[PDB]
């Protein structure tokens, strides 16, 4: 494991091509723990490693980039992941976050409520989600595709992700959704990324890199989640904090990626290829407006 | 005329021997930065830690109004550099200290202007 100096490990392509049956996740290093730098929270370390890995992909990075972060609160009422995202993203990037429970944040705007209440007028260049419901960790019931916030996330990607944009959505052994895996085939590239600091967990970030707005490949999400678990079950990942100690190249590169408005009819193969290379964002460039629906009763 | 004075209350709570506010969000960084007090990205030097600003603001953390007419917060959305010797209580530090309006450093913890 020269993997130990990486920020984490991405699911190798050959595992994506299998047709495994779903098994229980049994991680060799379950209950091992990385030694974090003095005073650093797991959530800061985890998001730092996610961003270090995203630095290796062909992300579109326009001027006035727009990023939205779901599940950004903590039981301590602060937003460590948002703080890392704001560190990583170019100065001036508009960052919105949200959580079911109240918290204070460094984001430009924060919405409190169930994610299903969140609406935005504009499209986004990057969607991050850490949402997770610990009730799903029921080892005594069958492990089926979950709905809940995953239904919202799938619709939100299809309706409010700019072509060319990317996503990183947290999943676990039991917190997953088949349509979300299916949606990964609507990106130019996808993976399941495991942070080295949290490699003792079945957590991963499902990353869709450069959205194309149509199926590039047909993915059966029940099969692919089984493939993911098979990978994790047969490839122990050594816990590691090494990458946290070198932050000299951390900030996301300002690429000034072009932003254009185009109607579905003008998305030709040449456009699709620019999207695939991280060289184009398709959306409007109007004001960013958001809201949370409030249910009124007695 | 009545106003809650949270700054005073926290100072008094600390002198009473109270445990400082915890869970301020400490960032990973190079620790080769400018050392200025409040910055758009982490700027800790070798003698400092950098923290997410909102998490180090007494008013943000206590869910109370900020003490100025339009309720603006100087820390939220920024990073605050705290001397490592004081990083056990970032909120107390930011409350009790002042930023030199010329050099951007903390008075008494980096400001050279009065030499
Ligand atoms: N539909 C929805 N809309 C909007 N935000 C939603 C949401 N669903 C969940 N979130 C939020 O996701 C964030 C990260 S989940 C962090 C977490 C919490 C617990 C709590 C245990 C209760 O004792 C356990 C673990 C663990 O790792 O075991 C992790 C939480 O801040 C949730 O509020
Ligand atoms: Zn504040
Ligand atoms: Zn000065």
């Amino acid at each position: 494991s020269s993997q130990a100096w990486q920020p984490g490990v991405a699911m190798p392509n050959l595992y994506k091509m299998q047709r495994m049956l779903l098994e229980k996740c049994d991680l060799q290093n379950y209950g091992d723990s990385a030694t974090l730098p003095k005073g650093i929270m797991m959530n800061v370390a985890k998001y730092t490693q996610l961003c270090q890995y995203l630095n290796t992909l062909t992300l579109a990075v326009p001027y006035n980039m727009r990023v939205i972060h779901f599940g950004a609160g903590s039981d301590k009422g602060v937003a460590p992941g948002t703080a890392v995202l704001r560190q990583w993203l170019p100065t001036g990037t508009l960052l919105v976050d949200s959580d079911l429970n109240d918290f204070v944040s460094d984001a430009d705007s924060t919405l409190i409520g169930d994610c299903a209440t969140v609406h935005t007028a504009n499209k986004w260049d990057l969607i991050i989600s850490d949402m997770y419901d610990p009730k799903t960790k029921n080892v005594t019931k069958e492990n089926d595709s979950k709905e809940g916030f995953f239904t919202y996330i799938c619709g939100f990607i299809q309706q409010k992700l700019a072509l060319g944009g990317s996503v990183a959505i947290k999943i676990t052994e039991h917190s997953w959704n088949a349509d979300l895996y299916k949606l990964m085939g609507h990106f130019a590239w996808w993976t399941a990324f495991v942070t080295n600091v949290n490699a003792s967990s079945s957590e991963a970030f499902l990353i869709g890199c450069n959205y194309l707005g149509k199926p590039r490949e047909q993915i059966d999400g029940y099969v692919m989640h089984a493939n993911y678990i098979f990978w994790r079950n047969t490839n122990p990942i050594q816990l590691s904090s090494y990458s946290l100690f070198d932050m000299s190249k951390f900030p996301l590169k300002l690429r000034g990626t072009a932003v254009m408005s185009l109607k579905e009819g003008q998305i030709n193969d040449m456009i699709l290829s620019l999207l695939s290379k991280g060289r184009l964002i398709i959306r409007e460039n109007n004001r960013v407006v958001i809201s949370s629906d409030v249910l009124v009763n007695n | 005329a009545f106003a809650v004075d949270a700054a005073k209350a926290y100072k008094d709570y600390l002198a009473s021997g109270g445990q400082p506010i915890t869970n301020c969000v400490k960032m990973l960084c190079t620790h080769t930065g400018t050392g200025q007090a409040i910055t758009v990205t982490p700027e800790a030097n070798m003698d400092q830690e950098s923290f997410g600003g909102a998490s180090c603001c007494l008013y943000c953390r206590c869910h109370i109004d900020h003490p100025n007419p339009k309720g603006f917060c100087d820390l939220k959305g920024k990073y605050v550099q705290i001397p490592t010797t004081c990083a056990n209580d970032p909120v107390g530090f930011t409350l009790k200290n002042t930023v030199c309006t010329v050099c951007g450093m903390w008075k008494g913890y980096g400001c050279s202007c009065d030499q």
